[PDB]
């Protein structure tokens, strides 16, 4: 019963010329991109049946696309709805897809992929089933298998074929483990595509020219993959070779080294499927690959990551949090205030997006060092990673550093990133309000100070907005847009367009204490400091942070985020709630931050914090921590430490959803991932509640059950809010 | 019913690089020991020998195909003598003796020949592969780290410094040299010879009797490049989260040597000895198998020792000699700190740090070492234990008779 | 003291060419069986499990590195459960059970997990090498011939014709089909599934239930080119000088199949069962190890059977069921002619000719087959024996309780 099929519409156009070459042109009618949906599986199933039925009159096949891209996507809506009881349907579906490619791969005739645009995921897997791949050397077209970013693996033969092409080590580290995307010139160097052409018009003609040339110069080996020949030698050997087996035990350990012990199952499954596939024949390896793919699609982690990195990110880029009805207003010249580490990058990401920006600071020497931050990032791109070109000179020609305030004549977009002092920002904005153009926008890179009070320094308060960047803005992709009480919708509409133009993803929040990103980080770092004061080993706290999924351990972050500045937030929030008539209940972590400051250890700036610092490098933990906080006298389970730092952020983001700081759960998930470092496997701090998986169960029911258990043993701050049906 | 030891001999241990035993196939090492047992009792009816149990950790190539059965047939032994290879890692030698004692104790076997053989210069470590190391899903889940990483972690947790482990390595070289100097090994070490009777090796050539405390301190940590490239340091610290950094203290001088060798023990019942005119040398009192965390791996000896003491009904005070294999110095120091064992009881004749560690044969070698010291000192009880891969533990209590 | 069998399960046997179990690593076969034993007794305190003994004939690659220990750690079993691989060729499965019963009988172990595993489609025969085959001096002296040459020599000496061995091969296919048809294997054959719970194999796919007597006669002697090119025919006739010519009667239809599979048996003492709420299924009465000429190799079952009968004090009349592994048809016919065993007692549910022969696991498989037929027929005693390479023999007598 197993065949090439699993009333749709046809997505493949058939054409056979007089030479016998069949040109399969992928052209999905429903949509502008070729997507691996139910229509494609039926279309390709019909196409490969006709190739077998007409094999006498056919001499070669050319797989091309009628879209601007080649092939990229898949019905994510079906994959996220796959329950563990549907593992059989998932397996048979992916087995059918690979069966179609395996038939196309073994027709005894050369098949050529004509890659005109992006070939991602299932698209590259189709091209990898071919014998010769020609790519059009046009920028914007990618080639990769980014299934790991959705908690999945390349189930359509990606793992099996990349390993047969490159070997276990290179295929995993370079192609599979990270879903790396390659440019057509880059993909030619490693071996994904075999040759390049300048224009897409000469793509298919060159594909047919290679077929005639292949049949004439190599008739016996035409249409045969290297792994289908007798005496095939896998690059780097098989797991039984003494060379590869000598280092094979280090492949999983180095994977745990990179993942830091985080419960992300997809990288482990890819490595397992790759090595187990290399021990058996190609057809058996494909089946092993299918069983690991079904293991991930039915898992909860892949549903979290598909929810965040596909659905939530697509809804944000669709202008979900942007106010509808407002058109598009342009940006003539951007003005950055403060050439510090944050401010220097804003001038870079703005200039990298083609915006001509003027970077102003106090002294000219400070402004030049800010532009030097962009040049340091360009030395690693122009003549290192080969990512830049002679265009980066125009990037740096956009940044015009200065110290005179009169150089802001004609600036339409003003972003400021100065020290966190409201009296200072009230003065620098009053000296620029009348200088820049009237309808200009007054952005403020602020992480704590409320925008409503900060906007009073200017007359046109409706154009004042909070534009919160994260460091370094050259790499961090989240921009937190904070609405003031008087902020107009047309103001944040222009900001929403800007953040999408500089290649970032925006979230819109309302003005409140700690906004959303700063407020939830505080609960994360304060949860670790509370544990240290309780007597928890600081090494366990750092392990609990990295094994939870965070990029940086919490104590290491408590030194980057200066420990003195955390104390100033503590005294500021107390005065705010006390001036409102309420009573302030201190957090347990504040007694810890007061002891570290009293001991003269404030973080990396002073050169001493929780870690020791020598020659600008972070050394080990300070040996005096164990005796200072009685560390070791409290040994809770490591999972309790992991859950404490994850639940505290999850509960706090729920409060932000109740208080109205966030408008959509998509901004909560994406805002926590790209601005807080919340573990990507959770799919966001809001998805963490609905997709929680622990000993108590799965879902919101087990979350509030585990929250009450954490609250019954570690304090009533872990009790779930009322918004969670109890 | 009761299991007794009648003979316990071994070969000298030839070192790895430019070793004398490199030209000797491991099958020859075992038959040479069988020949020696036949020279001591030429009137022994070998048809009563029920089985021949040989431990071997890398049973491939020269050591594949049930080398125990190959020895039975190559040595001209009766065909009814059986033969079976087992692998419980570096406790394979003692597991063979324990299984032999348990086979004798069951009554369904009368006279068993236990031992082990390893030719690490010919069959390197890990030649047999394995899922724990080579299968990613198995490796990633059990958090596999090499035994040397667990050794440095032991010294880090227990506070054993570089000087502390080098002080034991010096002590092992000294007591092994004193043991060879006093002729303690004269009767139990059978020199290896070729088919012409010419000498090949007559002593443990891995020993460095002229080692100084300052000479050990000049050695480099040999496992610093294994942990940095393999990432095994980070894996070990995910399980042991409270430990901040690994202190790499083990080197070539304070770790067991890679050597070739073979050992052989004859275990039988009390009835089998009287029928053959054999005098019993010791009695197997109790055996025990236990284990501990496979990441640290080398802490198995502690619970295995406590279990064999409870089964025999004895405490640490009742045991006169403690023999723990010196795979790494920190393992011995840790096993001593746990059970509070005096130094004068622990590895009195040196160990694997000085004389080498032939994996499959080590358990039987250090057992035969204790049956001699029990007879020499005229002591009563001894306890033999070895650290095992995967976190296992095997302990045996013998009593001189 | 007394050793009892509490559970005895096995996987279906997947064939060599285009087999269903080829995609399953042999470590997965064992943990799947451990999972099944855990589903039957979820309240069993697995810390009382003293050891896990797995027989394996080619412990290399996927089966190296003490796969028994890999199963203990991959299955989430307690770390104190030990784990050890043994190799006594195709009797490794039964040797593990006998060793487990002897370990239980010694009193130093309470609850042991014995069994075996072999993935011949992944780890071919002779992958581990061996001195008997690859070392010329050892090969030339012991006069090594393959087991198939000894099988044809058995039929030549005993007068078993081609029709005689094909008549038994037909009988094995029939009784194995009747056993599967009647559901005799429904409770002891645990179907293999993937990590998603999807079925991989649920039956012995090597069986050919539609085999005819005329279809077997059309097969060619598969070992005619091995004896002519290798010269093993002349070597066998130098030892057996009175035989003039070898009659090559064994083919693909009347020889054991190359299959993948794994088995697992839980053996414990009487005290261990009552403390765990386990009901004993059978009792290990006696075990025995013997052997015969290694050139003919496959005649070991005869003296091993006589020895285990004398130890238990019973004769052939006392045994209700005889289970001998069908490595070759002539071995079964020879073992029957020696002890004068009725056909109705010998391999009542078919054997390896129909269902396959996973080397390391076969001994435990055919043992679990007999603990079921003893319970089904409500019979008392059964005797299990296997022919071993190198001329060895292993026999076990179990009694239903
Ligand atoms: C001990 C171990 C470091 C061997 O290292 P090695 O480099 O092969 O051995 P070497 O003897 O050459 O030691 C390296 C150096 O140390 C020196 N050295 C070793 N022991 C010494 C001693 N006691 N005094 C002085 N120098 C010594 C050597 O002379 C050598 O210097 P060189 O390279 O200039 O000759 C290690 O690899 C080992 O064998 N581990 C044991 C493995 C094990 O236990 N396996 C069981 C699990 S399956
Ligand atoms: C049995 C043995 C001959 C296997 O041979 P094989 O060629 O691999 O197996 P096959 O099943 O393909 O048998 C060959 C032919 O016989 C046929 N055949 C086998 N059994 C048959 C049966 N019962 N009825 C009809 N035809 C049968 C097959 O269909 C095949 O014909 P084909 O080649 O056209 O398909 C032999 O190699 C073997 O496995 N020996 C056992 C080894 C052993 O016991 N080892 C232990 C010591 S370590």
């Amino acid at each position: 019963g197993s065949s090439h099929h699993h009333m749709p519409d046809n997505t493949i156009q058939w054409d056979k010329d007089a030479d016998g070459i069949v040109t399969l042109t992928m052209d999905d009618p429903s949509g502008s991109t070729n997507v691996m949906n139910e229509a494609y599986i039926e279309s390709m199933g019909k196409a490969v049946d006709r190739l077998v039925a007409e094999k006498d009159s056919i001499t070669g096949v050319v797989v091309a696309s009628a879209k601007k891209t080649f092939f990229a996507g898949g019905d994510v809506k079906t994959m996220i709805q796959a329950r563990p009881e549907d593992a059989g349907d998932v397996f048979n579906t992916v087995e059918t897809i690979k069966r179609q490619l395996r038939t196309l791969e073994t027709l005894g005739k050369p098949v050529v992929a004509a890659i005109n645009g992006a070939a991602l995921g299932g698209g590259l897997e189709i091209a990898l089933a071919c014998h010769h791949r020609i790519a059009a050397d046009v920028k914007g077209s990618q080639l990769g298998l980014p299934a790991v970013t959705l908690g999945l693996l390349p189930g359509g033969g990606g793992v099996t074929r990349t390993v047969r092409m490159f070997g276990i080590q290179n295929a995993f580290v370079s192609v599979l483990a990270q879903g790396t995307r390659f440019k057509p010139a880059k993909a030619k160097e490693i071996g994904l595509v075999d040759e390049l052409v300048a224009t897409v018009e000469e793509l298919v003609p060159a594909a047919k020219a290679w077929i005639k040339e292949e049949l004439k110069a190599n008739p016996d080996g035409a249409g045969v993959q290297p792994w289908d020949k007798k005496g095939y030698k896998m690059p780097g050997g098989t797991p039984s070779s003494p060379g590869l087996a000598a280092i094979l035990p280090s492949f999983p350990s180095n994977l745990r080294k990179q993942l830091k012990g985080a419960p992300m199952p997809a990288p482990r499954a890819i490595l397992a499927a790759a090595v187990e596939g290399a021990q058996v024949d190609f057809d058996t390896a494909s089946r092993i690959e299918s069983r690991y793919f079904a293991s991930l699609v039915t898992g909860q982690v892949a549903k979290n990551m598909m929810q965040a990195f596909f659905f939530d990110l697509q809804a944000i880029n669709a202008g979900g949090s942007r106010p509808e009805g407002i058109g598009k207003t342009p940006i003539k010249r951007i003005g950055v205030l403060g050439a510090g580490m944050m401010g220097a990058g804003i001038a870079y990401v703005s200039a990298k997006a083609g915006y001509e920006v003027v970077l102003k600071d106090v002294s000219l020497e400070a402004a030049a060092k800010g532009k030097g931050y962009s040049e340091k990032l360009e030395a690693k791109a122009l003549e290192r990673g080969r990512t830049t070109q002679e265009r980066s000179d125009a990037l740096l020609a956009r940044i015009t550093p200065t110290a005179d305030a009169a150089d802001f004549k004609g600036v339409d977009f003003v972003i400021e990133a100065v020290f966190e002092n409201q009296e200072l920002k009230h003065k620098v904005f009053g000296e620029i309000e009348d200088i820049v153009e009237p309808n200009a926008i007054l952005g403020s890179n602020t992480s704590t100070l409320p925008i409503t009070g900060l906007a009073t320094g200017v007359k046109r308060q409706e154009d004042f907005i909070g534009i919160h960047f994260f460091s370094p803005v050259d790499k961090m992709p989240l921009v937190e847009i904070i609405k003031g009480e008087k902020t107009s919708d047309e103001a944040l509409a222009r900001v929403f367009d800007y953040t999408l133009a500089i290649g970032k993803t925006p979230i819109v929040v309302n003005d409140s204490r700690g906004f959303f990103t700063s407020r939830v980080i505080g609960t994360f770092v304060n949860e670790a400091l509370a544990m240290l004061g309780e007597g928890v080993e600081p090494a366990s706290i750092e392990q609990a942070g990295s094994q939870a999924g965070y990029p940086a351990p919490p104590l290491q972050l408590s030194d980057e985020l200066n420990l003195e500045l955390m104390h100033k937030i503590a005294v500021a929030t107390r005065k705010g709630v006390e001036d409102a008539g309420g009573t302030y209940q201190p957090h347990p972590a504040e007694a810890v931050v007061e002891k570290m400051i009293e001991l003269g250890r404030s973080g990396r700036l002073k050169g001493a914090g929780f870690y020791e610092y020598a020659d600008g490098k972070r050394s080990g933990l300070w040996p005096g921590l164990r005796e200072t906080f009685k560390s070791g006298s409290s040994q809770p389970p490591l999972q309790d430490m992991i859950d404490r730092m994850l639940f505290a952020e999850a509960l706090e983001t729920q409060k932000c959803l109740d208080e109205g700081v966030l408008t959509s759960t998509a901004d909560a998930n994406i805002g926590s991932i790209m601005g807080i470092g919340f573990p990507p496997w959770t799919g966001g701090s809001a998805q963490f509640i609905v997709g929680y998986s622990g000993p108590a169960g799965t879902g919101k029911a087990a979350f509030v059950a585990r929250a009450r258990e954490l609250a019954a043993a570690y304090g009533d701050r872990f009790l779930p809010p009322e918004s969670l049906l109890s | 019913e009761e299991a007794f030891i009648y003979e316990a001999i071994r070969t000298p241990r030839g070192k790895q690089k430019n070793g004398s035993l490199h030209e000797v196939k491991p099958l020859s090492l075992v038959v040479g020991l069988i020949d020696e047992l036949r020279k001591r009792h030429p009137d022994l009816d070998e048809n009563l020998i029920s089985d021949v149990i040989l431990g071997c950790v890398s049973p491939v190539g020269d050591q594949g195909g049930d080398i125990a059965r190959a020895a039975v047939l190559a040595s001209g032994m009766p065909v009814t003598s059986g033969g079976v290879q087992l692998n419980r890692f570096c406790a394979s030698g003692l597991e063979a003796v324990n299984t032999a004692a348990q086979k004798v104790r069951s009554g369904w076997d009368d006279l068993v020949l236990a031992g082990g053989v390893e030719s690490m210069s010919r069959v390197p470590m890990g030649s047999d592969g394995g899922a724990m190391g080579l299968d990613p899903a198995t490796n990633y889940d059990v958090m596999f780290v090499p035994q040397s990483i667990g050794a440095d972690l032991i010294a880090t947790i227990e506070g054993f410094s570089r000087e502390d482990v080098d002080a034991y390595a010096l002590r092992s070289q000294q007591k092994a040299a004193e043991a060879w100097s006093g002729g303690y090994f004269a009767k139990s070490v059978v020199p290896v010879r070729d088919q012409n009777g010419l000498l090949i090796l007559d002593h443990d050539e891995h020993m460095r009797p002229d080692t100084t405390k300052e000479g050990l301190a000049k050695l480099k940590p040999a496992f610093e490049g294994l942990a940095a490239l393999g990432g095994f340091d980070d894996v070990a610290l995910q399980k042991y989260h409270w430990v901040e950094k690994i202190n790499h203290v083990h080197t070539g001088g304070n770790s067991s040597g890679i050597v070739d060798g073979a050992a052989l023990v004859m275990i039988g019942s009390a009835a089998a000895g009287k029928l053959q005119g054999l005098t019993p040398r010791a009695r197997i009192v109790a055996t025990a198998t236990s284990g501990a965390d496979p990441v640290i791996m080398l802490t198995g000896p502690t619970p295995a020792t406590r279990k064999v003491l409870d089964r025999a009904g004895l405490t640490v005070d009742d045991i006169d000699l403690f023999e723990l294999n010196e795979a790494f110095a920190s393992v011995v120091l840790k096993f001593q700190k746990d059970l509070n064992i005096p130094d004068e009881k622990l590895n009195v004749n040196g160990g694997a740090i000085a004389m080498g560690h032939p994996l499959g044969a080590t358990g039987a070698m250090i057992l035969g070492t204790m049956v001699d010291e029990l007879e020499r000192r005229n002591a009563r009880r001894a306890l033999i234990t070895l650290c095992i891969g995967g976190g296992m533990g095997v302990a045996t209590i013998i009593e001189r008779v």
